RNA sequence: UCUUUUAUCGAGAGGU
C-alpha cells in the first residue's frame, strides 16, 4: 500500500540527509518620548509576569550567542516593557518554539527604520530519514 | 573435513572457493564478517574553532567516516569496561588537526593525511590513518579560502558494525554457488530460450556442464561455494577472515557456557 | 563589554551597550555578534 | 497507557459505521501508528501519507 | 532554585553516555535529568555518574 | 524523538537472562528455548546442524518481530536422548569444524604468498 | 556539494578519486576509461563519482563575513 | 505544595 523498505547502512553513510534552518526577529517599539523598550536580562526582583524557561543562556544585553544549544522553550530574547505609573517592569520576551531542538547559528543586531535596535536570530539543525518520512520518484 | 582453495590472494582482497561444508556456516561466516569484526573509528569531536563555509556536523560526519589502521585492536578494551572518569589511556586514541590558509590568492585543501596521532596506548599498532602509497594524500576533508582557521580535537573508540555503519571493515563480499544450475533451486525467465538469454557466471568453467542426457538426481546439496572478500585498508583480508572465525567460535563457546552453568 | 564584529572591515571590537551601532573603523551599519567561549562537542555519528 | 487497553480508533471523514472501531493497544518504538493490513477496507485508507 | 547543581555544565563518567557533555536540567533527587549536548535528547542519569565543572577541573558531586 | 538506542541490539541488561528454557506440555520430551540478543546467524547455524543427528525429530526457530531482538526455538528428540545434551553436542561439533577450517586456511595462505 | 567519503551501498572509499579523475579529464580521456583506470567495476561506485555536483567552488567566492 | 502565560480579524499557499 505504497510503503517501502529503506536500507539502514545507506542512511548511516549519508543518504537523503538534510539541513534545516530557521530565523526569528524582534525590534523595539516606542510609546513615550523617553519610554521605550530595552533588550536585557530580567531578574525576579524587578520585572513581573516572567515566563518559565531558563533565562541563564542570555548574555548581558539580552541576545544569546552562537554555539549554545537550545531546546524546549529556551528564552532567546529578553525584552521588557515599562509599567505605566518598586517592582515596576513587565516581561515581553520571545521564546523558542516548544517543539524544536537546535544549535544557535548566527545572530544579527542592527537598527530599524525609525532609529532603534532590531535583532534577528538564526537557529539550525540536522534531519535524517526514519520510519514515517515521505519520498517520491 | 572442510577445505580451502585460494584462487587470488594479495594485499587487500581475497578470492577463494570454500568447499565440502554446509550452507549456513559459510553464510553465517559472511554475515559475521559484515556485522561483527570489532574495529576502531573516530567517535567524539570537540571543535575549537570553525570559520569555513561548512556546518559543523557536516565536518564531524566526514571525520566520522574515516578508516584507521587497527591491527592491534583485539587487545584494547571497550568504552564501557574502563573504570576511569571521562577518558584515560586504555580506552581511546586521541587525534588533533590544525590547518589555516595564509594569503590572498589560494585555496588550501585540508586532507585526511594531515591528521597527527597525539596520544594512545602503546606500544600498539593503531591510530595512524590508512595510507595507500608513500606520497598519496588521501581523503579530502575540507577547503579553506582567505583567513579561515580550522582547529579540532577528536576522540577515537572501538566498536562493531551493529551500532553504526562506520566501524564496518569489509565493503561488498561476492558470494555464489552452483553456476550451471543443477540443483534447480531457481527458474529462468525467457522469451524464446533460457540458454541464449543469460550471462555465464565467471565460474562456469571450474565445474563441468550438465549432460543433455542426464536425469534428475534428488539427494544432492549445495557443496562448492565461491566467495570473494574486499577491504578498505583498515584491515587485511586474512585478518578479517581469521577474526571472523574466532568471533563465531567465541559466541558458540559463550552459549555453551550459559547452558552448562544454568544447571 | 562584549565582542562584536563589523560587516565589512572585519574589525573586532567590544560594546558596553552605550554606543550606537557601527564599527569604529569604516562605520558599516550591519554588525554581527561573535562566537561564544564555551566548549562544543559532537557525536561524529 | 499500557498493554491491552481498548482504545477507540478513527479516520476522517467517517461514513458508514465501520470507520470507528476499538483496537487493543500495543506499545512500539518509533513515531508512527501500526495497522494490520486487513483493516484497510472499511477505512478506505492507504499508507501513502 | 532547589539544589546547587542545576543548569551547571556536566560530564558523564559511567554508562553508555560516557564522555558526553550535558547540563543539569532537573535534579529532583538522586535521579537527575541531564540535557545532553550531542543529540537533542534529555536523559535520566544517576547523580553518581556525573562530574560537575568548578573552579579547578571536573569535580564529582562534592561541589 | 522516539528512536531506540542502537547498542541495545547486543548489550544485555542485568535483569534479563541470556537464555531461558520452558518445557512444552502438549507433547512429551519437547522443550522451548528463548534466546536474547541474537539473530539469524546463531539460530540458523544451530538449526541446520541439529536438523541432521539421527535422534532429533523436530527442531525449528522463529523471530517474532524484527524491531525487537530475540528468537524462540522448539526442540524435540526421541525417548532415549534428552534434548539439552544434544544441543551441547551440536555446539561442540560446530566449534571443531571452525577450528579445522581456520587451520587449513592458514596453511594454504602461508603456502600461497 | 563535495565528494562523499564512503559509498552509499557498499562502502568502498571514493574520497581520494576526484583529483585523479579531473586530471585524467584534462588529458582528454573518457569517463568510461577514466573510471576503468581508477579501478571501479561495480556501477554503484561508478554512479557515485560520475554524477557528482561540485558546489563548494561557488561557496567560496562570497567574501568571508568573519 | 502547588501552580505558570500562547491575542484578534482577514487573506492566501498546501496535505488526504
Ligand atoms: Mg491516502
Ligand atoms: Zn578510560
Ligand atoms: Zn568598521
Ligand atoms: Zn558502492
Amino acid at each position: 500500500e505504497d510503503s517501502m523498505i529503506m536500507n539502514q547502512s545507506s542512511i548511516d553513510r549519508g543518504l537523503f540527509r538534510s539541513l534545516f534552518f530557521r530565523s526569528y526577529m524582534d525590534q523595539e517599539k516606542r510609546f513615550g518620548i523617553s519610554i521605550v523598550e530595552e533588550f536585557e536580562k530580567p531578574t525576579r526582583a524587578t520585572t513581573l509576569r516572567l515566563k518559565h524557561g531558563t533565562y541563564e543562556k542570555l548574555d548581558e544585553d539580552g541576545l544569546i550567542a552562537p554555539g549554545v544549544r537550545v531546546s524546549g522553550d529556551d528564552i532567546i530574547i529578553g525584552k521588557t516593557t515599562p509599567i505605566p505609573p518598586y517592582h515596576t517592569k513587565r516581561d515581553a520576551s520571545t521564546p523558542l518554539r516548544s517543539t524544536e531542538n537546535g544549535i544557535v547559528d548566527q545572530v544579527l543586531l542592527t537598527t530599524n527604520q525609525e532609529g532603534l535596535k532590531f535583532v534577528k536570530v538564526r537557529m539550525r539543525t540536522t534531519k535524517v530519514p526514519q520510519i514515517g518520512d515521505k519520498f517520491a520518484s | 573435513e572442510p577445505k580451502v582453495n585460494i584462487i587470488n590472494a594479495q594485499d587487500d582482497e581475497v578470492e577463494l572457493m570454500l568447499s565440502d561444508v554446509n550452507l549456513s556456516l559459510a553464510n553465517s561466516l559472511r554475515r559475521t564478517m559484515l556485522a561483527e569484526v570489532p574495529t576502531l573509528a573516530i567517535d567524539l569531536v570537540e571543535i575549537k574553532m570553525n570559520t569555513s563555509v561548512l556546518a559543523d556536523e557536516f565536518i564531524s560526519h566526514r571525520l566520522g567516516l574515516i578508516p584507521l589502521v587497527s591491527e592491534d585492536v583485539e587487545e584494547m578494551k571497550y568504552s564501557r569496561d574502563c573504570t576511569c572518569e571521562d577518558y584515560c589511556d586504555e580506552c581511546s586514541v586521541v587525534l588533533e588537526l590544525s590547518a589555516r590558509h595564509e594569503g590572498e590568492e589560494g585555496t588550501t585543501d585540508v586532507y585526511s593525511s594531515s591528521l597527527i596521532k597525539v596520544s594512545g596506548p602503546g606500544n600498539l599498532n593503531v591510530g595512524e590513518p590508512v595510507r595507500r602509497d608513500d606520497y598519496d594524500q588521501g581523503i579530502l576533508l575540507c577547503k579553506l579560502r582567505n583567513h579561515q582557521e580550522l582547529n579540532i580535537r577528536c576522540i577515537a573508540k572501538k566498536g562493531i558494525a551493529k551500532e553504526h555503519a562506520k566501524w564496518s571493515p569489509c565493503s561488498a563480499i561476492a558470494f555464489e554457488y552452483d553456476p550451471h544450475n543443477k540443483l534447480k533451486h531457481t527458474d529462468f525467465w525467457f522469451e524464446v530460450d533460457a540458454k541464449k538469454e543469460w550471462p555465464d557466471s565467471k565460474y562456469a568453467t571450474w565445474e563441468e556442464p550438465p549432460k543433455p542426457g542426464e536425469v534428475f538426481d534428488y539427494k544432492a546439496k549445495p557443496n562448492r561455494f565461491y566467495m570473494t572478500v574486499e577491504t578498505t585498508g583498515s584491515l587485511k583480508a586474512n585478518q578479517v577472515f581469521s577474526r571472523g572465525i574466532k568471533t563465531l567460535q567465541e559466541k558458540l563457546a559463550n552459549v555453551l557456557f550459559e547452558l552448562e552453568n544454568s544447571r | 563589554g562584549v565582542k562584536y564584529t563589523c560587516g565589512a572591515c572585519a574589525h573586532n571590537f567590544s560594546l558596553n551597550k552605550s554606543d550606537p551601532v557601527r564599527c569604529k573603523e569604516c562605520g558599516h551599519r550591519v554588525i554581527y555578534k561573535a562566537r561564544t567561549k564555551r566548549m562544543i562537542q559532537f557525536d561524529a555519528r | 497507557l499500557m498493554d491491552d487497553d481498548p482504545v477507540l480508533f478513527n479516520r476522517q471523514p467517517s461514513l458508514h459505521k465501520m470507520s470507528m472501531m476499538a483496537h487493543r493497544v500495543k506499545v512500539m518504538p518509533y513515531s508512527t501508528f501500526r495497522l494490520n493490513l486487513s483493516v484497510t477496507s472499511p477505512y478506505n485508507a492507504d499508507f501513502d501519507g | 532554585g532547589r539544589d546547587p547543581t542545576l543548569n551547571k555544565t556536566v560530564k558523564i563518567r559511567q554508562g553508555g553516555y560516557k564522555g558526553k557533555i550535558g547540563i543539569v536540567k532537573e535534579a529532583n533527587g538522586d535521579r537527575f535529568r541531564v540535557e545532553l549536548h550531542n543529540p537533542n535528547k534529555t536523559i535520566p542519569i544517576p547523580c553518581s555518574f556525573l562530574l560537575i565543572e568548578s573552579t579547578h577541573g571536573w569535580v564529582p558531586y562534592e561541589d | 524523538m522516539n528512536a531506540p538506542d542502537r547498542f541495545e541490539l547486543f548489550i544485555l541488561p542485568d535483569d534479563v537472562p541470556k537464555l531461558k528454557i520452558t518445557p512444552d506440555s502438549r507433547v512429551p520430551n519437547c522443550i522451548i528455548i528463548k534466546f536474547e540478543r541474537e539473530d539469524h546467524t546463531l539460530a540458523n547455524l544451530l538449526r541446520e546442524e541439529l536438523a541432521l543427528y539421527p535422534d532429533v525429530t523436530f527442531v525449528a526457530y522463529k523471530v517474532e518481530h524484527p524491531l525487537f531482538a530475540n528468537f524462540v526455538m522448539r526442540l524435540q528428540t526421541e525417548e532415549g536422548t534428552r534434548p539439552k545434551q544434544a544441543l551441547e553436542r551440536a555446539c561442540a561439533s560446530i566449534i571443531n569444524k571452525l577450528k579445522t577450517l581456520d587451520h587449513k586456511f592458514n596453511e594454504e595462505w602461508n603456502i600461497k604468498n | 556539494m563535495i565528494i562523499p567519503v564512503r559509498c552509499f551501498s557498499c562502502g568502498k572509499v571514493v574520497g581520494d578519486k576526484w583529483d585523479a579523475y579531473l586530471r585524467l579529464l584534462e588529458e582528454g580521456k573518457q569517463e568510461g576509461d577514466a573510471l576503468d583506470e581508477l579501478k571501479l567495476k561495480r556501477y554503484c561506485c561508478r554512479r557515485m563519482v560520475l554524477t557528482h555536483v561540485d558546489l563548494i567552488e561557488k561557496f567560496l567566492r562570497y567574501n568571508p563575513l568573519e
